[PDB]
RNA sequence: CCGAGCCUGGUGAUAGCUGGUUGUCCAAGAUAGAAUCUUAGUUCAACUUUAAAUUUGCCCACAGAACCCAAAUCCCCUUGUAAAUUUAACUGUUAGUCCAAAGAGGAACAGCUCUUUGGACACUAGGAAAAAACCUUGUAGAGAGAGUAAAAAAUUUAACA
């Protein structure tokens, strides 16, 4: 009968190819995921559903930050199917108290920390 | 609903907007009573804040009548000729001013459904389209399959 | 433009006589093109309310040609409204006994089905052959293409297209052939 | 069918989705399923399935 | 809502902009301009220097009433909302282009 | 005024010799009315048009029902085209 | 339409996103005054203000439970040494 | 309640009437509404399909000078499929970087 | 003719749907991003030690504010301005 | 009904969506291994 | 209009059964079972609802849970989140259908019947032809704006020294 699927560990082991390909260096990792809830979370078993809100993805193409870390790399593997994760990665470095409010996110995961919104 | 309803296409009164602008509000028209809680919010609209108004508004002329009546109403009257009355019963201060308000923004025609969300008199620009614009023509100008 | 309203109306949804010649084209896309040109869809000032269609022309419908067995396989069946009256017809018979009324089953399927198709349809002509009554020929503007060429013949292919043709074999002498 | 397995240049395969659960199929698969990974269904067997 | 227009016509808006009525205003983003015999395009809009969109506002008027119902069948569910939204109407004065190019 | 085009707010007889005596008050050659396109000549809706040349050049073209109606049509638009009244002209500045 | 394309320049799927095409003022007065910002860019703004506030206080909290972490596993060598004294 | 529903309908029919319009004038200037849309999109002009209907009635000379461009950026873009880089880009190919 | 058993997708035997390139690619793409999502879920950043106790103390306070939120729980206030200011609907002008 | 029939089983739409996207694509060079090598 | 007349009265007889049940707007909300001359009903539980008091509620990390003869589960600090328990007052639900999975019965029949896990329906919308139950998709309005979701079946087969 159907129950929540237990997911081998070893599906979670990078190879060399898939750095290469996605370009994330195991040493120095991110620490920050991007997550958005691509799929319905209907048609989808209550502990999913919940989970779903818990993270905070209630709503669609709504991007919503968590930690890289395992308790809750746990919750995005029970609903890794329902969302889409991305690191999240700056040059600008932290948004400084002057500058939280010219923030701007970028679709290639980029959060910049001044929005100039004007071409070079 | 829109097929009971009748319907009109956006217009504009003299093209109010190219020279100059003008309140085509004429007249507004209080009927309210001395007695009466249904017009205790017109009195003291027309105690404090009617003055302003009318200072505000030259323009626009205000008559008010004191007379016994068990609803308060206003009454106004645009430059086209319309006439349009609201009943103020049970209606406070700041809720009849933005009715006034919006009375004098309004213009003097009815409001129904409008067709088209534009105006433009003069819409056709480097021509109109007719069927032989995007193609060419023929020599000495000869149909398809013919001599002469 | 500077166009009065009245004759600047009249030249925007006026109509027009398209021209086709059939000869060895299919009737699918011939009646796909028909279907565009009689509801008006070509116009960008197309909307069904407003009759805008055109009259088209068809020549040498006799002279069409289907993809394959179409001719055997392909069947167009009708029921008279009789017991027994249920009767099926290949195209090749159909052809035989009316070469105009492949096409316009063609047509009146490629067309929608409300009422206008009706009089899309009387709007369309249909001519077995290369032969047009003279009002109707005068009375044209263009010629639109066809959608498909038609490959050549060997007594159609020059002598120079067959010379600049490399050979790709060679036979041997000793060979009945 | 080894080298065939071994051969196809499908990246996906029933063994990685289904031990993955990467679309929620788990539904639509039964738990024996994942060892009777697609040659099989209920008695019948597939082998060009791999 | 992308609109096309020329001097001294009329569009609506579906909602107001806190302006008082007769005031004129710059309308800032342009996708488009064009004449008899030339257009000029944007990457997406026009610069600010290029043109000179004028347009006055006119009319402030709460829309026709829309009626909305849901009702669905044998389950006693229907309800009714009449609604107005607020419009205004904005004249367009003038166009202009700039030298610069 | 704006809205009302010139033909509609003054009423003209005979514009292709309103025309032509403005052409030889410019003192150019008279010019040929020849229809350019056609469709429909023996349908009972028939649409023409019909080009006014000078010196076998084009200065304007007008459609129309009948032959008549396009050449009084198109000498409608020389006048439009000369008197600078064309609705491609520019708006009235304030 | 191009929503692929435009992800692959790095600009916004549907161009109503963000990009100067929404979030630039649509009109200003005459006479040159800024007209006040539209409620859409307010809450825009208020919003990408709490996301960053957010991003800051994870980093935060995570490398110092990290440098917690460092010190406490100091302290436990420190500790160690102790007792091979003792 | 088929007033409320139509609304929707409404919304649909006409992206429909646009989209008809357009794909008319695009094979009348040679091309199709889907090669049209995507250069235009490519060459970063956000017009909408009633301004582009709009436009191809009563200004076709503006509609065809953008099938012009759009056609030039498919052009391009098959000049790019046959050299990805290793080629000087599109002039109308390029792109504005915003910041 | 040509009619199926029953219902036409339930049961013994139903109607027979089939698939699309349109359906695979649309499926290979979809979980192409959850193998993407996988990559990205490998190569943490902490360990669980490292992880255990840092949020802890944000945790308490959150609890504590719901706690105060749901402890604070009265009638409002009662003034004798909101009680008089009913007098007020007799209001009449001298 | 039962897992195991007599007639094959109908899948679920999903189910035999995801057999149709998993094959064995025989892999060869652009090139025929007869007529060039 | 006699398996025992008709009139009146008790009598507004009784009915676990049928039918019916009147103005507007908003919100939360289909839920394991036990007993019953009981299975067309009811009482309790469970679920739901309202108002209160308090603090832990859900997800869960190592460790931990049988000899006989698999999917998963219980417990579970952290973490991510904001719910939970108790107190007071009732009502209503307690005649259920399809899909996937593990099974039993039957014919390895049923749009068949019986248990368990999950989903959907009995709430909107798009699609698959129309379609309850399949796939996408949920929190509510106006728009003559835009990006997407699921979403269109492919197959032609046999010579021989
Ligand atoms: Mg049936
Ligand atoms: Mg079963
Ligand atoms: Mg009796
Ligand atoms: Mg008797
Ligand atoms: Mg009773
Ligand atoms: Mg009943
Ligand atoms: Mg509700
Ligand atoms: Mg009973
Ligand atoms: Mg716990
Ligand atoms: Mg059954
Ligand atoms: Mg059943
Ligand atoms: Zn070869």
């Amino acid at each position: 009968k159907f129950t929540r699927s237990r997911i081998p560990e070893k599906v979670f082991q990078a190879s060399p190819e898939d750095h290469e390909k996605y370009g994330g260096d195991p040493q120095n990792p991110h620490k920050l995921h991007i997550v958005t809830r691509i799929k319905s979370t209907r048609r989808r078993p209550y502990w999913e559903k919940d989970i779903i809100k818990m993270l905070g993805l209630e709503k669609a193409h709504t991007p919503q930050v968590h930690k890289n870390i395992p308790s809750v790399n746990a919750k995005l593997k029970v609903v890794k199917h329902l969302i889409r994760i991305k690191p999240l990665k700056l040059p600008q470095g932290l948004p400084a108290e002057e500058n939280m409010s010219n923030t701007c996110l970028k679709s290639t995961g980029e959060l910049v920390v001044q929005w100039h919104l004007k071409p070079v | 609903t829109a097929r009971g309803t009748p319907s009109r296409f956006l217009a504009s009164v003299l093209h109010n907007g190219l020279g100059r602008y003008v309140q085509q509000l004429q007249r507004l028209s209080f009927s309210v009573s001395r007695d009466g809680a249904s017009s205790r919010g017109a009195r003291e609209f027309v105690e404090r804040e009617v003055i302003d108004f009318a200072r505000r508004n030259p323009g626009v002329v205000i008559y008010v009548n004191s007379r016994p009546c068990c609803v308060p109403r206003v009454v106004a009257e645009y430059l086209n000729g319309a006439v349009r009355e609201e009943s103020i019963h049970c209606k406070s201060v700041e809720e009849i001013s933005t009715l006034v308000q919006k009375l004098a923004d309004q213009s003097g025609l009815d409001v129904i459904r409008i067709r088209k969300p534009f105006h433009t008199d003069n819409p056709s620009i480097q021509g109109q389209w007719h069927p032989f614009t995007n193609k060419p023509t023929t020599f000495r100008g000869l149909r398809p399959r013919e001599v002469q | 433009s500077s166009f009065s309203r009245a004759p600047q109306q009249w030249a925007t949804f006026a109509r027009i006589w398209y021209l086709l010649d059939g000869k060895m084209q299919p009737p699918g896309k011939l009646a796909a093109m028909a279907s565009i040109r009689l509801q008006g869809l070509h116009k960008p000032v197309y909307h069904a309310l407003s009759d805008c269609g055109d009259h088209v022309v068809i020549m040498n419908t006799r002279h069409i040609a289907f993809s394959g067995n179409k001719w055997e396989q392909k069947v167009y069946s009708s029921h008279t409204g009789y017991p027994g009256g249920f009767r099926q017809v290949t195209a090749a018979q159909l052809h035989l006994r009316d070469p105009v009324a492949i096409v316009k089953l063609a047509i009146y399927g490629m067309l929608p089905k409300n009422l206008h198709r009706r009089t899309m349809m009387e709007r369309l002509h249909l001519f077995p052959d290369e032969y047009i009554p003279e009002d109707i020929l005068k009375n044209l503007v263009e010629e639109l293409p066809q959608p498909r060429k038609i490959p050549k013949r060997l007594d159609e292919y020059t002598q120079e297209e067959i010379d600049a043709f490399p050979r790709l074999w060679t036979p041997p002498e000793d060979y009945r052939l | 069918q080894e080298e065939r397995e071994r051969n196809n240049q499908n990246p996906w395969t029933f063994e990685r989705i289904a031990t993955a659960n990467m679309l929620g199929i788990r539904k639509v698969l039964s738990p024996y399923d994942l060892t009777h990974k697609g040659k099989y269904w209920g008695k019948f067997y597939m082998p060009k399935r791999v | 809502r992308q609109w096309k227009v020329t001097s001294e016509d009329l569009i609506l808006i579906g909602n107001e902009l806190d302006l008082a009525c007769g005031e004129r205003i710059r309308l800032e983003k342009v996708l488009l301009v064009g004449a008899d015999n030339f257009t000029l395009l944007g990457k997406p809009l026009l610069g600010k220097d290029l043109v000179r969109v004028e347009a006055t506002v006119i009319e402030k008027t709460e829309s026709w009433p829309r009626i909305i119902m849901r009702f669905r069948k044998r389950k006693n569910f229907k309800k009714k909302r009449i609604v107005t939204t607020p419009q205004t109407v904005l004249r367009i004065n003038s166009i202009e282009i700039a030298p610069c190019l | 005024m704006t809205g009302k085009e010139l033909f509609e707010m003054w009423k003209i007889i005979n514009p292709m010799g309103l025309l032509v005596e403005e052409l030889k008050k410019r003192n150019v050659s008279a010019p040929e009315s020849r229809l350019t396109r056609q469709s429909g000549g023996t349908t009972a809706l028939p649409l023409y048009f019909v080009g006014l040349y000078c010196d076998k050049k084009l200065i304007a073209e007008g459609p129309g029902e009948t032959v008549l109606v396009a050449e009084e049509e198109a000498a409608r638009v020389a006048l439009r085209k000369l008197y600078g009244f064309t609705e491609n002209r520019r708006p009235w500045n304030y | 339409a191009g929503g692929q394309w435009r992800l692959q320049q790095g600009l916004a799927a549907n161009p109503s996103g963000y990009g100067p095409l929404t979030e630039l003022p649509d009109w200003s007065y005459a006479d040159g005054r800024p007209a006040p910002p539209m409620k859409g860019q307010l809450r825009r703004k208020a919003e990408r203000e709490t996301f960053a506030r957010r991003v800051v206080l994870l980093s935060q909290e995570m490398d110092a439970g990290l440098q917690a972490w460092q010190l406490r596993q100091q302290k436990l060598q420190e500790e160690q040494r102790k007792q091979e004294n003792a | 309640v088929k007033c409320t529903k139509a609304r929707y309908l409404k919304k649909k029919n006409m992206r429909t009437l646009w989209i008809n319009r357009i794909t008319a004038a695009s094979q009348e200037h040679g091309l199709k509404y889907p090669a049209l849309i995507g250069n235009l999109v490519k060459c970063q002009v956000e017009l909408n399909r009633k301004v582009l209907a709009d436009l191809a009635i009563y200004e076709p000379k503006t509609f065809k000078s953008l099938a012009a461009l759009a056609s030039r950026r498919r052009h391009e873009g098959f000049a790019a499929a046959l050299g990805d880089g290793k080629e000087p880009e599109g002039i109308f190919s390029r792109v504005v970087q915003y910041h | 003719r040509g009619r199926i058993p029953g219902r036409q997708w339930i049961g013994k035997h139903r109607r027979p749907r089939f698939v699309s390139l349109r359906a695979k690619q649309n499926m290979i793409r979809r979980l192409e991003i959850e193998a993407e999502n996988h990559y990205w879920l490998s190569m943490p950043y902490m360990t669980r030690e490292q992880e255990r106790g840092h949020a802890a103390v944000r945790r308490r306070e959150a609890f504590e504010a719901i706690k105060a939120a749901a402890t604070s729980k009265f009638p409002p206030h009662r003034f004798i301005a909101d009680q008089l200011d009913h007098l007020n609907v007799t209001k009449k002008w001298s | 009904s039962k897992a195991v029939t007599r007639h094959r089983r109908v899948m679920h739409f999903q189910r035999q969506k995801l057999m149709a996207v998993t094959e064995y694509i025989p892999p060869k060079p652009a090139i025929h291994p007869s007529c060039l090598p």
